[PDB]
RNA sequence: CCAGCAUCAGUUUUGGUGGCAGGAUAAACCCAUAGGAAUGUAGCUUGCCUCGGUAAGUAUUAUAGCCUGUGGGAAUACUGC
RNA sequence: UAGAGUUAAGGUGCCGGAAUACACGCUCAUCAACAAAAGGUGUUAGUUCAUCUAGACAGCCGGACGGUGGCCAUGGAAGUCGGAAUCCGCUAAGGAGUGUGUAACAACUCACCGGCCGAAUGAACUAGCCCUGAAAAUGGAUGGCGCCAAGCGUGUUACCUAU
RNA sequence: UGGCUUGUGGCAGUCAAGCGUUCAUAGCGACAUUGCUUUUUGAUUCUUCGAUGUCGGCUCUUCCUAUCAUACCGAAGCAGA
């Protein structure tokens, strides 16, 4: 089932799709960089699964691959949830990939239906949570347009949709101008 | 800041001149040491020439009420650095006094036995 | 009285007064005394053995699925006709509410001589245990204690 | 053995004037001081730090208490408007184990077998209730032993509840 | 609470949702005006009002400075503050070129200490600064703005803090005069 | 031949839903009438200061607390159907 | 020795089956995840009392008086060293003094107190959430994903649960 | 030998009266203690006899900073220095 990672928290998101690919459905989310984890700019800084401290220089010869980029996050993030130790476990993996972008043009399970928590509101919550997207920035990644691209070709996503669309919505007016 | 200081102070003050007749305000606009208590030695006996905080006298001199009227259109003339001055020491003698060292920087009217003086 | 926690873990203290009771695993509860001697059996095992007022109709369905004898493997189920009359007979006691009537009042006989078994075997209750169980007695919310109004649905459930 | 370790007591009493091979020497120097003469007379007011807990209040700490709270009540008097006690005494020898060590020694040690605390320190009681350092002082302008019992506390281990008496 | 701010002829006040414009001869100044919950966006007529339901230590600070910085836009934008500091200097002659010529977007300060080198800061907005009449020791800041203004103080005074060498000694050093 | 599991028709045991009732009791989802204590909202009038409101009267516009007297309501812990 | 009937000890965001539930609440720091002496304008509640239209309190604004250098430690002591008397003055305020300053004078500021303003403010006492005190070497290293409620208390409900 | 405690003890917070020209903390610190900690220096047979071969140095294969020196900052009872 196809849905859509944009606009609330990753571990809210990474959990519900865990249940879904559980037999072997076939889920791909489609976008990581715009979830939000929590955490500060401070103590959520040196030791983060970015590069800083940790998790890029974490290797030995036969020893660990993270990764610099708030693309990877989501993709390591569900071997993390659903290890490759079980046999349904390694097949379940297998059965999500993630995107960076949304190459879909067309409108899926997105914002308006989308499963329950997900688009948590800060008033009385909320200072300090950083974005994946500003986060991975001095850790190696660059080349935004390749990525921050990614956007620029949703979009192109969306126009495919507003036509034809376009055309059956002026009718569908006309409809009921009737 | 205690009230059981304040109400005998505006009583006091109701007291003192419900015994005396006249007033008059004083004018203390920028003094210089010495010229305090030059005023105050001319004149010596019963005048009412101390300080004392405003709100409190102010309270003293609408809550008067001697006959019928308390001490009508007093107002106008005590607002900033100000004064009284009455009591029992003969009446001329008191008034022009204060007007003798304060002519440097001079004082203000006042009624006197109400009638209005400015 | 009924029985609350399981056979192990009992001090010689505890092991003397549970002696006569003749009462093997959990659950399964016998019909003790009640005079002044009630008192210093539910002092000692009161966290073994918990107890309550219950009803006449609360100890009715007991006597009935849950109708043993001591010999013999039970023909007719426990009706009133299946005590008295039937085809032999056991001791004499009439209805299953002539029964109830007998030993919630006095307790004239014990049940070896109306011809059961001294224990009987009951069941868990249904709607549970929980925190009323180990954690206190009566006052609090717990099983042991005298629960008076409370024992009714619960032994028209282990029955 | 700092005082941390001369807390509490699985040292169990023994302290009688028959039944001893001779004591070693204390540190205490003075019981009551500032007044001697006024206990309750001049100071209807008291603070006693008493005690949570069930500890030995060792000599160590119990001279050093007491003789910080002298130096410093000179200032305002050497005998000024308190009466800082000493109580419950040192009558209890304090038994510290070692010198001990199994094999490879002198003559042997031993530690287990001579277990015997071979009398070296001495240390006094100040069990639940009880309090050495009670501070009879006055009642009004001149209070200074609330104060002096922060510098009671500090040089005592534990946790002393301060109630006033 | 709520509270009231009025405009007066030739000010146009308009906010449109955290976005705040405050219109004047000097220049039209943007900023953003929105705390948790507190609504700005309530233009009734003359009259913009805050408005919020809640309260709280923290709360009530929003509550009040979105109230503030609409007076002193307005204050701003039609009359012009003045932030005050000073150039000084022990013996070598501290020298400035200003906003106009050679100054495209920058002022400059060399001759700081015994400097042959240059400490150089860009400036803000649209910030008028003044610089001497003939000659002074004062420079004041004016502008369009409140922020960007007194912005041009901060530029100045951080480029050139005494560091390397001693502030208590060396007196060379562009302090702030007042607010 | 024991356990899982077996056509087709009728019935027990145990618990609940839903409808209804007895023990025993009357608060209520919400129930009358008379006299006395109380004090809320709308509208009007009058007084005083000020451009914004406030005080007093208002049983004589409309409505109430809490007690007393009289009269009338009243499905359920448990237990069974 | 086996399938049902009922439930303990204990769980339900997710790896991995079961509430992204319901009601009320401090707090949102990822608190949750050790630590004392000793300490704090985060932030909330209860109780008692100083204080209040008899003008609370803050800021801003003044009067800094006459006797007079009161007196006396002392080489000198000066309000301004130590110690006692404890006022007069002008009786709407200035004490025989809140703080600074020079050996000290020389110099300066002010509670006490004055003048604008006009409503609830402040000490204690008790309780809770926070908050400060806390350093070590192979790859997360006080959870994998991570959570600001998917934390926790109090009150309730539903689902899961030993031959 | 490894484990455990920190005995024997190291370090810091620090009670802060003293004493340095006046002057609790420029500095010096009576009297010592609380937490941390595992270095002076060892308490213990817990875990080990079909191996538990030593010291100073050469050579080459890591990580941390209880920090000597290099980047950046502030203060003094320090005249620039």
């Amino acid at each position: 089932v196809v849905i859509d990672g944009k606009g609330h928290l990753v571990g809210r998101l990474a959990s519900v799709v865990a249940k879904q690919l559980l037999n072997g459905q076939k889920i791909v989310v489609v976008r990581a960089e715009e979830l939000n984890i929590s955490g500060e700019f401070f103590r959520n800084k040196l030791k983060y699964h970015d590069f800083l401290r940790k998790a890029t220089a974490f290797n030995k010869t036969r020893g660990p691959f993270h990764f610099r980029a708030p693309s990877r996050i989501f993709y390591k993030a569900l071997r993390g949830m659903v290890s490759h130790k079980t046999a349904r476990g390694k097949a379940a993996l297998e059965r999500l990939k993630v995107f960076e972008g949304i190459p879909p043009p067309y409108d899926k399970k997105k914002r308006v239906v989308v499963p329950q928590a997900l688009r948590v509101l800060r008033l009385k919550p909320g200072r300090k949570y950083t974005t994946l997207g500003k986060l991975s920035t001095s850790v190696g990644w660059k080349a935004a347009a390749a990525a921050a691209a990614a956007a620029a070709a949703a979009a192109a996503a969306a126009a495919a949709a507003a036509a034809a669309a376009a055309a059956a919505a002026a009718a569908a007016a006309a409809a009921a101008a009737a | 800041g205690i009230r059981e200081k304040k109400a005998e102070y505006f009583a006091k003050l109701r007291e003192y001149l419900e015994e005396y007749k006249s007033l008059f305000v004083v004018g203390v606009d920028n003094v210089s040491s010495q010229q305090m208590h030059e005023v105050r030695k001319e004149l010596r006996g019963r005048a009412v020439v101390l300080m004392g905080k405003n709100t409190m006298v102010r309270r003293a001199i609408r809550g008067f009420l001697s006959d019928l009227p308390d001490f009508e259109k007093l107002l106008p003339f005590v607002k900033g650095y100000v004064g009284f001055v009455f009591t029992n020491e003969p009446l001329t003698e008191i008034k022009n006094v204060i007007v003798s060292n304060r002519v440097a920087a001079p004082a203000r009217a006042g009624a006197v036995a109400p009638e209005d003086i400015w | 009285v009924v029985r609350i926690k399981g056979i192990n873990k009992i001090p010689p203290k505890p092991r003397k007064v549970l002696q006569l009771l003749r009462l093997t695993r959990i659950n399964s509860g016998t019909f003790v005394k009640v005079t002044k001697a009630t008192l210093e059996l539910l002092k000692l095992i009161e966290p073994y053995v918990a107890y309550g007022y219950p009803s006449y109709s609360t100890i009715r369905q007991l006597v009935y699925k849950r109708g043993f004898g001591k010999i013999n493997k039970q023909r007719v189920p426990l009706s009133d006709n299946a005590i008295i009359e039937a085809n032999l007979g056991k001791y004499g006691i009439l209805s299953i509410d002539d029964l109830i009537h007998e030993i919630i009042t006095v307790g004239p006989h014990f049940k070896q001589a109306n011809n059961f078994l001294w224990p009987f075997k009951l069941s868990n209750p249904s709607g549970g245990w929980g925190v009323p169980r180990k954690f206190k007695h009566f006052i609090q919310g717990g099983s042991f204690g005298n629960r008076e109004e409370f024992i009714n649905k619960l032994v028209k459930s282990m029955n | 053995r700092p005082a941390r370790c001369y807390r509490y007591q699985k040292n169990k009493p023994y302290p009688k004037s028959r039944y001893n091979r001779a004591v070693p020497d204390s540190k205490i120097r003075i019981y009551d001081l500032g007044k001697k003469k006024a206990t309750v007379d001049e100071f209807p007011l008291c603070v006693h730090l008493v005690s949570n807990e069930l500890e030995q209040l060792s000599s160590e700490a119990l001279e050093a208490a007491r003789i910080c709270a002298n130096k410093y009540m000179t200032t305002v008097s050497g005998r000024d408007a308190f009466h800082l006690r000493v109580r419950v005494h040192p009558f209890h020898v304090l038994r510290i184990n070692k010198m001990l060590s199994c094999a490879g020694a002198d003559r042997l040690q031993q530690g287990m077998r001579g277990a015997w605390g071979k009398p070296h320190g001495l240390a006094a009681r100040v069990d639940i209730g009880q309090i050495i350092f009670s501070v009879r002082t006055k009642d009004s302008n001149k209070d200074v032993v609330v104060e002096g019992l922060r510098r009671a506390r500090y040089k005592f281990p534990g946790q002393q509840k301060i109630i006033l008496s | 609470t709520e509270q009231q701010i009025e405009v007066p002829e030739g000010v146009t006040v308009s906010i449109k949702s955290r976005i705040v414009k405050v219109v004047g001869p000097r220049g039209t100044l943007t900023k953003n005006l929105k705390h948790i919950d507190v609504t700005f966006t309530k233009v009734n007529n003359q009259l913009i009002k805050v408005a919020v339901h809640n309260g709280g230590r923290k709360h009530v600070a929003a509550l009040r400075t979105v109230k503030s910085l609409v007076d002193n836009m307005i204050t701003g934008v039609t009359k012009g503050y003045k932030y005050k500091m000073r150039y000084v200097y022990a013996h070598f002659p501290i020298n400035v070129n200003i906003v106009e010529k050679d100054g495209a977007k920058f002022i400059e300060v060399r001759n700081f200490l015994g400097d042959k080198k240059i400490r150089n800061v860009p400036v803000r907005d649209g910030v008028t600064i003044e610089f001497s009449t003939n000659v002074k020791d004062e420079i004041v800041l004016s502008g369009n703005s409140v922020e960007d203004v007194s912005q041009n103080a901060a530029d100045l005074q951080q480029i050139c803090r005494v560091r390397n060498k001693d502030i208590r000694k060396f007196l060379d050093g562009i302090y702030v005069s007042h607010k």
